[PDB]
């Protein structure tokens, strides 16, 4: 009741004396950890390390079901640290459970580790990629219901249509940026729109200008200031036949005319524009 | 019959057609030896002399797809039978002599080249396999036994049959991929699998059933095991 502190500082003192105690019997008999756990019923961690130290699978099962909340304490001080098999997956709880939760039949788990795996990854393409294979294949194979299936194969195709933006980069502009093509990290839409309309991409035609313009909408700065920068570059990339097949290809007040400006073809042009998209 | 199609050259479609729907049904009660003797018996400079229509076009495609199959298959077994004939291990034996010391040291001189050459090979074989099924299966132009023309007769069993030979064979060609490439100590392209038979590319999703997708499951977890025991974590990449 009153007076914490002292019971705070005890407490500390009597477990450090029975770790102390448990670490230089457990190279004799493994006997007397028994004895000591029926004696004094505290200190899993030593009872943990035994279990888990020997081929006795059922011990650690026995010291389970004969105690008050044991496969939590379990489950912490095994993410915190036959045989080895049965240690690797008592610790596998965090981080890398794909592979428990496929083990213990938990296909569902496993898709949403997969899913946080890949959403928490952000430097490693090839592996956000295998993540997302990973995930599709769980929510394939689990046998769930209709509309939860349809909703993460929606999810699935979502993430898959984002990642192509940036996975399906040209071989030139890879090649002359001396970037590695399975080792680099997950590029962001701004960088993927940067890097799809450089100096370095000398083969960009309209399918390079019309994966930079789908990509606005996953920036989550200022994009008044990318679209006319895009525009410009498209425009001077054809050497004044490439925005007439972008704007034939879009379908119109998101382009500008003044702030792009600020000249006798973009005024032919411009003027075509306004009667087809009314 | 398929002889006297082919040796008659005024209906080379009909040959081609009959040589695919043989292979078909070969392929179907997986008859490795007749699909061998039926691609022998067709004629190979026949694709250069009937050239198009729906039912040749597809015909062709059908017989490209089975022969890729056949090679796929060919390349399979002489890996495995490769892999499954590698040099064992000198014949220890206590108490030995002078001369047993000199023979048991000449012994483990021609290993150390001998298990190199079984490596070696063991290694081509499985890249060569590895290539094979992946042209097996990235087919351009469609997939795997799946015909690039909408615009012929009603062969609604020709159809049926056409796509359960591809449902039998993505899986076996799967498992074998898996197996081999977890024979070589590829864990980085064993678990790289999950991505290519999910990605909406090729849809190899809908051919496999939920038994082959439990599998592969299986095997992805035992990759990633390996891989992470090895030094590497579960996809492979290095833990920073």
């Amino acid at each position: 009741s009153n007076r914490e502190r002292y019971d705070n500082l005890e407490m500390e003192y009597l477990q450090k004396r029975s770790d102390l105690l448990s670490p230089l019997l457990s190279l004799g008999q493994y006997l007397w950890a028994a004895s000591l756990a029926e004696k004094y019923c505290d200190f899993d961690i030593l009872v943990q390390m035994c279990e888990q130290t020997d081929n006795q699978s059922r011990l650690q099962r026995y010291m389970t079901q004969f105690a008050d909340q044991n496969f939590s304490d379990f489950l912490f001080r095994w993410y915190l640290e036959q045989h080895g098999q049965l240690a690797n997956f008592l610790q596998a709880h965090e981080h890398l459970s794909w592979l428990h939760e496929i083990n213990s039949q938990e296909l569902e788990k496993a898709h949403a580790t997969l899913l946080g795996l890949a959403n928490m990854e952000t430097r490693y393409f090839a592996k956000k990629k295998t993540l997302l294979g990973l995930s599709k294949l769980a929510a394939l194979a689990s046998d769930f219901s209709e509309d939860m299936l349809q909703e993460k194969i929606e999810e699935m195709a979502e993430q898959e249509r984002f990642l192509l933006h940036q996975e399906t980069l040209p071989e030139q502009l890879l090649a002359e940026k001396q970037l590695n093509l399975s080792a680099m990290p997950v590029l962001t839409a701004p960088q993927l729109i940067g890097l799809y309309i450089c100096e370095e991409n000398r083969r960009a035609n309209e399918y390079d200008f019309k994966k930079a313009l789908d990509l606005l909408e996953y920036i989550d700065i200022n994009i008044n200031d990318l679209k006319l920068e895009i525009l410009c570059k498209a425009l001077q990339r054809d050497n004044w036949v490439s925005k007439d097949s972008i704007f034939v290809k879009i379908l119109l007040p998101e382009v500008k005319d003044l702030l792009q400006a600020d000249e006798f073809v973009l005024k032919a042009n411009y003027e075509y524009y306004v009667q087809g998209q009314i | 019959v398929i002889d006297w199609l082919v040796f008659d050259p005024a209906q080379r479609a009909e040959a081609l057609k009959q040589g695919n729907a043989i292979m078909r049904k070969f392929l179907a009660s997986k008859k490795h030896e007749a699909a061998k003797e039926v691609f022998v018996k067709i004629p190979q400079d026949s694709i250069a002399e009937i050239y198009l229509p729906a039912e040749d076009d597809n015909a062709i495609r059908e017989h490209l797809c089975i022969r890729a199959y056949l090679e796929a298959h060919e390349t399979f077994n002489e890996w495995f039978k490769h892999m499954n004939s590698v040099p064992q291990k000198p014949a220890l034996i206590p108490q030995p002599t002078f001369t047993e010391k000199v023979a048991h040291e000449h012994k483990e001189k021609k290993y150390e080249m001998d298990f190199g050459i079984w490596k070696g090979h063991l290694d081509a074989l499985t890249a060569d396999v590895k290539e094979k099924m992946y042209n097996v299966l990235l087919f351009v132009d469609g997939g795997w036994m799946v015909d690039v023309r909408e615009d012929a007769k009603e062969d609604h069993e020709r159809t049926h049959q056409m796509v359960l030979l591809r449902k039998l064979c993505l899986p076996m060609l799967c498992f074998l991929l898996h197996t081999i490439l977890h024979s070589t100590g590829q864990y980085q392209e064993c678990l790289q699998l999950a991505d290519m038979v999910s990605s909406e590319r090729h849809k190899l999703y809908l051919v496999f059933s939920k038994e082959e997708l439990r599998k592969l499951l299986q095997k992805l977890r035992e990759s990633s095991l390996m891989l992470l025991d090895q030094g590497l974590d579960p996809l492979g990449y290095e833990i920073q």
